[PDB]
């Protein structure tokens, strides 16, 4: 997030980090319940990658984070990688996340929900802060 | 990338106003936000774009793409969850 | 859902 700002530790309890087995953060994601994570289809997640919940400072060893494994990767069949349309993948955890103060679910809207232009929303992530 | 989790407020745009920046690349399962001095960037993909609706944070978009340079004056493009939620519902029920 | 235990500060 270019020009973003540091979040309050644990205030975005659904934010997860997709890391390869090397420990390298490559994508973000959101928990929609204890067994499923929603992420982008472009991320190219495989079952060797790990979902880390409860994390704030990727460079700390004292955090009580949860490294969860992926059972199956569900790439939306409507996903078009040439237009980058329908960019959503569901990840089923082989080991369910344990919900607490720093780990919980984000709500999903109804297909009929309206979010008008001009509305201020928030986006979070560990992506580049300067390019 | 940064060690600590970052956040940023940003405005949703109309798909019409976004087509001014992106023309025909803006499809129906896409929603725009930003062009306000902040931008999602590499490493942010898959992450959430949340809006507070009736007291709770609900998932409106998924970081998908945008300016290759992460220009804070160009709007970012997110997967429109409202157009994909029926598939999520189907998937969670079958599996 | 969508209501964190630790409130975000914007």
């Amino acid at each position: 997030i270019v020009n973003g700002e540091e979040a309050v530790p644990g205030s975005w309890p659904w934010q997860v980090s997709l890391q390869d087995k090397t420990g390298f953060h490559f994508c973000g994601g959101s928990l929609i319940n204890e067994n499923w994570v929603v992420t982008a289809a472009h991320c190219g997640v495989t079952t060797s990658d790990v979902v880390v919940a409860g994390e704030f400072d990727q460079g700390s060893s004292s955090e009580k984070i949860q490294k969860l494994k992926i059972a199956k990767v569900f790439k939306n069949s409507k996903y078009n990688s040439l237009t980058i349309n329908n960019d959503i993948t569901l990840l089923k955890l082989s080991t369910a996340a344990s919900f607490s103060q720093t780990v919980s679910a984000v709500c999903l809207p109804s297909a009929s929900d309206d979010f008008a232009a001009g509305t201020t929303c928030v986006t979070t992530g560990w992506g580049l802060t300067r390019y | 990338t940064p060690d600590r989790l970052q956040q940023a407020s940003l405005p949703l745009l109309s798909n019409t106003n976004c087509k001014k920046y992106w023309g025909t690349k803006i499809k129906d399962a896409m929603i725009c936000a930003g062009a306000s001095g902040v931008s999602s960037c590499m490493g942010d993909s898959g992450g959430p774009l949340v809006c507070k609706k009736n007291g709770a944070w609900t998932l409106v978009g998924i970081v998908s793409w945008g300016s290759s340079t992460c220009s804070t004056s160009t709007p970012g493009v997110y997967a429109r969850v409202t157009a994909l939620v029926n598939w999520v519902q189907q998937t969670l029920a079958a599996n | 859902c969508g209501v964190p235990a630790i409130q975000p500060v914007l």
